[PDB]
RNA sequence: AAUGGGUAAUUAUAGCGAGCUAGAAAGCCAAAG
RNA sequence: ACGGAAACGCUUUCUAGCUCGCUAUAAUUACCCA
């Protein structure tokens, strides 16, 4: 679960907990995870974040159902993304959305993850 | 037709005249100048001034001396010719007394058609609110605009007011809206309005044309300079100067 | 009334892809007839959760199975006997040339890029994309716009000056803005039957091969007439947008002598009208000032996928034969090589 | 005498338009240029200020003989239909350009519309180094129509200024169909049609038989 | 930390601590930081300063949490905004909001930064 | 060689951030007495 | 047998007029990995 007073901090300590290149000592402290595979995760929720303001949640939630499978499939391809969705409890927070103010907190939490990943690296 | 349609009332008083008459001459010498002849000539000097020369000072001006004598001048009239009257009266009285004998007036603005006791009492309250500034002060129009005359006639009425008039007549872009927004930033004035004024004048520096831009730069580096002066005797003067410039150009 | 309107007509010789940003993944289509069916996967998962098999679906999505015809969500529906396919999105017919392997590999395409579509759902060409094709023809064929358009010794040879072409409000000055005065309209929204999804085929110099790529963008079919309206409110703009006929020929002449030479001429099309390179797959040299980016374009690549020496790999595709446009065998088009003709109205 | 008339129209979009919004609390990878929209229905509006300042400037390049160089230098055919700030008799300006709200939301819902505004991705190709810069700007969709109110005053200063100002208002509307209501314009985004031009009097007595014929010029 | 007596002075001395363009003599001592990378950050706090005057603090904690995301993200993109929000301790001023009064204090601090950015150069 | 797949970068950049006009009048009162 | 009794700081008055969220900007590049 992530709420308003802590989700940015949860994202901050998530990004610090992703593992790095232990080898490859050419500009070290570099993540396995990259900017492209993380913006592919933010692009899943970037449509639903601005469809949430206009539409009702009850006429929208099948996309929120399918977006769990989207995060699963984007996790099941690279080990640097399956690592991310378990460090930051993304799959655990997708099940606990259930309204608009947590949809616009999860879609905002992904923005926090991208922001701290861009900030570190 | 430019000028606000108000009339002013000024009430004056030479500060500490009885002290300047009894003791008076006791400081120079060793009590050797404290005669009756010195006090008699002093009475003739003060009587000569306040009973002869005030009519000379009120010659061209649009006013009425309701009383003059002793050390009081109570005078109603037009407000340009009341402020000019009292600046002229003191700048002649401190030449008359070599800079001894401070006088301390209260000017109050009043609209037309207002009763004369409701007018004179509010002038006399400004006069006594200027008695207790330190001693020597003019109290323009209100309880807060209370300036020492040496801090008023030089700074406000001749330095700042002529700089404001000189800037605001040699241009066409800036108008009275700019003067009103300066009066607000001068009157409220926390530390935040120093930053807001630094932003406002820098916005308007790059909005004026390139013909008049050093003209505006030498005005904003002159207004921001006294706004952020940290002596408090330079920001309060600018508000009274801008009040007088708005009162001069009222339609 | 200096609104001098024109009427551009655009004939696609090569397949043209534009836009939309998004892209369907590997498990988001259905190839069971000779068409590709791209559903609304939200309605797919909604109507499939009645089938009580969403956990087996989630098993299928992370299934790292070989034999790629069994990975592409066709075999998931054929094995588990889901046969309704009444879902949202749309269908497009095949190119026929996508799977190079005649051994089965049918619908074994992997990741298609979507085409730009309005909210009705119909494809069109946006005017902002056609204006970027006009603007490079105008930039390269004007010698005053090619000299200092460069670094000025700031960073990593970084960027265009963006101020050679005099643009701005420009406080104190009059209002020029040449490309505000070149007003390009969006096209009429054409039909879904013009889209084929050509793959990608990178054809190199100094190693004569045509290695294909896993990037199969949903392009327009060749020989599709698409109309555009351009209004020019400045007479200075009217001169350039009238002289586009000379300038596109001059751009293609300076670009063939720079880049299409060192490639074999059989894979290279002929113009047949005035040439233009509409976006997504024409190469970097059609999107840039090509005679000013010779030591500056390749500097960005110190990676696994670098430009080879200089003047990077050619971008061919495979769409079927029409008219003939191809000039060779094996159907190598040029992916963005379109043509136009203009007339004032 | 006093009269007050009304111009009904339909602003049918043709390659629909962007009128830029306000929020800084947008996103990271979503719409950074919002369209203006109604704060309760979240339907796009055409605000009357963007109609007015396009008609005020497009007619300025037609009816001002001397080039304006400033507003309230207009040539008194525009100064009275829009209003100066500085002429003593032309402070108000006898036209009320009301805002326009999306009428045919059910007709767009009959078509396959996912959402009432589309999002358009528009990177800027750096003409050297070929790198990009994506913007995701929002625009109201193509076959949207907007109810266009327009209310005109007829006081005892209109001796023969009534029918003269209607070779001006419809002139400005047929110049809006050659220009673009703000947005980009040079990238599409503006072409409008004005449908069912229907003048009527909402207050007072005026004969709009002779007015409803030059609407159909 | 910023208090009610010194938040304008820190924004004064933080523009002066932000390093300028030492080279490239064409109007020199210009900032690396540009105006429009700074009006975007003020564009958040200005629309919180106008909502804090009406809405209660327990309704604005969705936007106040996202200021912490946006300053981090805009600093991660360009090094000049990083040099801003590390010189002016903005991420340590966002840590302390907790009510309406310190929120409006920070939102005035963000404006004093812009005012002194406009005033110098 | 086939067979499996895509991977990396950009997520808006530069601006304007409000300008100008009005800043209380007219009555009662006071004046006219 | 209260310098007191009686007495609305009251009436009239649009925060108003003018003002395009606008300007430039191909969702594009690279061709490869096991
Ligand atoms: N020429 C004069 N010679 C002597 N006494 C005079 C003269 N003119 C006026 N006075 C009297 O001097 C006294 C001064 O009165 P006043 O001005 O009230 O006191 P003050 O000394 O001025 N202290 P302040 O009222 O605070 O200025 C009055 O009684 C005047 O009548
Ligand atoms: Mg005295
Ligand atoms: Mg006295």
């Amino acid at each position: 679960i992530l709420t308003d007073e802590n989700y940015v901090d949860i994202a901050e300590k998530a990004i610090l907990k992703l593992e790095r290149n232990t080898r490859n000592r050419k500009n070290p402290d570099a993540f396995f995870l990259t900017t492209s595979k993380l913006r592919n995760l933010l692009s899943l929720t970037s449509t639903l974040f601005d469809e949430s303001k206009v539409k009702e949640y009850d006429a929208l939630l099948d996309r929120i159902a399918y977006l769990r499978v989207q995060f699963v499939y984007q996790a099941g391809r690279e080990i640097a993304v399956k690592d991310l969705i378990e460090k930051a409890q993304i799959l655990e927070a997708l099940k606990e959305i259930k309204d608009r103010e947590t949809l616009q907190r999860f879609c905002r939490y992904m923005e926090a993850l991208v922001a701290y990943f861009k900030f570190y690296g | 037709g430019l000028g606000i349609k108000r009339l002013a009332v000024v009430r004056l008083d030479v500060d500490d005249l009885g002290a300047a008459f009894m003791a008076g001459f006791s400081q120079q010498g060793n009590g050797q100048y404290s005669t009756l002849s010195r006090s008699a000539t002093f009475s003739r000097s003060m009587s000569l001034f306040f009973k002869v020369y005030i009519n000379q000072f009120a010659s061209d001006k649009k006013l009425s001396i309701i009383y003059a004598g002793g050390d009081d001048v109570f005078a109603i009239g037009s407000w340009q010719d009341i402020i000019a009257f009292t600046v002229e009266l003191r700048e002649n009285f401190i030449k008359w007394t070599n800079g001894k004998l401070t006088l301390s007036a209260g000017i109050g603005l009043f609209a037309d058609k207002t009763p004369i006791s409701l007018m004179a009492h509010q002038t006399g309250e400004l006069e006594e609110a200027a008695k207790g500034n330190e001693k020597d002060s003019i109290s323009l129009f209100s309880s807060d605009y209370t300036f020492k005359f040496d801090r008023f006639i030089t700074n406000v009425y001749d330095d700042k007011l002529e700089q404001i008039r000189y800037f605001f007549n040699h241009q066409d872009e800036r108008g009275k809206n700019f003067i009103y927004k300066l009066i607000e930033l001068l009157r409220n004035h926390d530390r935040m309005n120093m930053a807001r004024l630094a932003y406002y004048l820098t916005r308007l520096e790059e909005l004026t044309r390139e013909t008049d831009r050093d003209k505006f730069k030498t005005f904003k580096n002159l207004f921001y300079s006294w706004y952020t002066n940290k002596n408090d005797k330079d920001r309060k003067e600018a508000e009274l100067a801008l009040l007088l410039y708005i009162y001069e150009i009222r339609k | 009334n200096d609104y001098r309107t024109f009427k551009l007509s655009l004939l696609t010789l090569a397949p043209i892809h534009i836009g939309n940003g998004e892209k369907y993944t590997s498990r988001e289509f259905i190839y069971e007839n000779k068409k590709f069916y791209f559903p609304d996967m939200g309605k797919f998962y909604n109507k499939m959760v009645e089938k009580r098999l969403a956990e087996k679906f989630e098993a299928f999505l992370i299934q790292t199975r070989p034999n790629a015809r069994n990975n592409r969500l066709i075999s998931f529906l054929n094995d588990n006997r889901i046969a309704e396919r009444s879902f949202g999105g749309y269908s497009i017919s095949e190119t026929g040339l996508e799977s190079d392997k005649n051994p089965n590999s049918a619908g074994a395409i992997n990741e298609v890029n979507k085409f730009i579509r309005d909210a009705f759902g119909n494809p069109y060409i946006p005017g902002s994309s056609l204006k970027g094709a006009i603007r490079t023809i105008l930039m390269n064929t004007t010698p005053k716009w090619n000299n200092e358009n460069a670094v000025n010794d700031f960073g990593r040879f970084p960027k265009e000056n963006k101020n050679l072409i005099p643009w701005g409000p420009k406080k104190g000055k009059e209002y020029d803005d040449l490309f505000n005065a070149i007003r390009v309209s969006d096209s009429k929204p054409f039909d879904n039957k013009s889209l084929i999804l050509v793959q990608k085929w990178d054809y190199s110099a100094k190693t004569n091969k045509a290695k294909p790529l896993p990037l199969y963008r949903e392009s327009i079919s060749p020989l599709t007439k698409i109309e555009f309206e351009i209004t020019t409110t400045t007479d200075e703009a009217g001169r350039l947008i009238e002289e586009l006929g000379k300038r596109a020929q001059a751009f293609y002449k300076d670009y063939k002598a720079f880049f299409l030479s060192e490639f074999p001429d059989d894979k290279i099309q002929a113009n047949l009208q005035y040439p233009i390179y509409l976006g997504a797959g024409s190469g970097a040299w059609t999107k840039t000032l090509f005679k000013q980016a010779d030591g500056i374009l390749q500097r960005r690549y110190s990676r696994m996928k670098t430009k080879m020496v200089k003047k990077g790999v050619l971008k061919l595709t495979k769409a079927p034969l029409k008219t003939s446009l191809v000039k060779n065998h094996e159907s190598f088009y040029e992916m963005g090589k379109a043509n136009f003709m203009i007339k004032e109205i | 005498t006093f009269a007050k008339i009304k111009f009904s129209a339909q602003i049918r979009l043709e390659t629909g338009l962007h009128i830029g919004g306000s929020d800084a609390f947008a996103a990271i990878g979503a719409i950074n240029s919002p369209v203006i929209k109604d704060p309760i229905t979240n339907l796009p509006i055409i605000p009357g200020s963007s109609l007015k300042g396009k008609m005020r400037t497009l007619l300025a390049k037609v009816y001002n003989e001397k080039v304006a160089e400033k507003p309230s230098d207009d040539s008194d055919i525009l100064s009275r239909l829009f209003g100066n700030s500085k002429d003593k008799r032309f402070k108000m300006g006898r036209l009320i350009f009301r805002d326009a709200f999306l009428s045919n939301a059910d007709e767009l819902d009959s078509l396959g519309v996912r959402s009432y505004t589309e999002v358009k991705f528009e990177n800027t190709i750096d003409r050297i180094t070929a790198e990009a810069n994506p913007r995701q700007i929002e625009r109201a969709i193509r076959n949207s129509t907007f109810d266009f109110e327009l209310i005109y005053e007829i006081t005892d200063e209109n001796e023969n200024q009534v029918e003269e100002d209607f070779k001006v208002i419809r002139d400005g509307l047929k110049l809006l169909e050659l220009d673009y209501l703000g947005g980009s314009g040079s990238r599409g985004y503006g072409k409008v049609a004005f449908e069912n031009l229907k003048a009527t009097t909402v207050f007072g007595n005026y004969d709009v038989k002779t007015l409803n014929e030059l609407l159909t010029a």
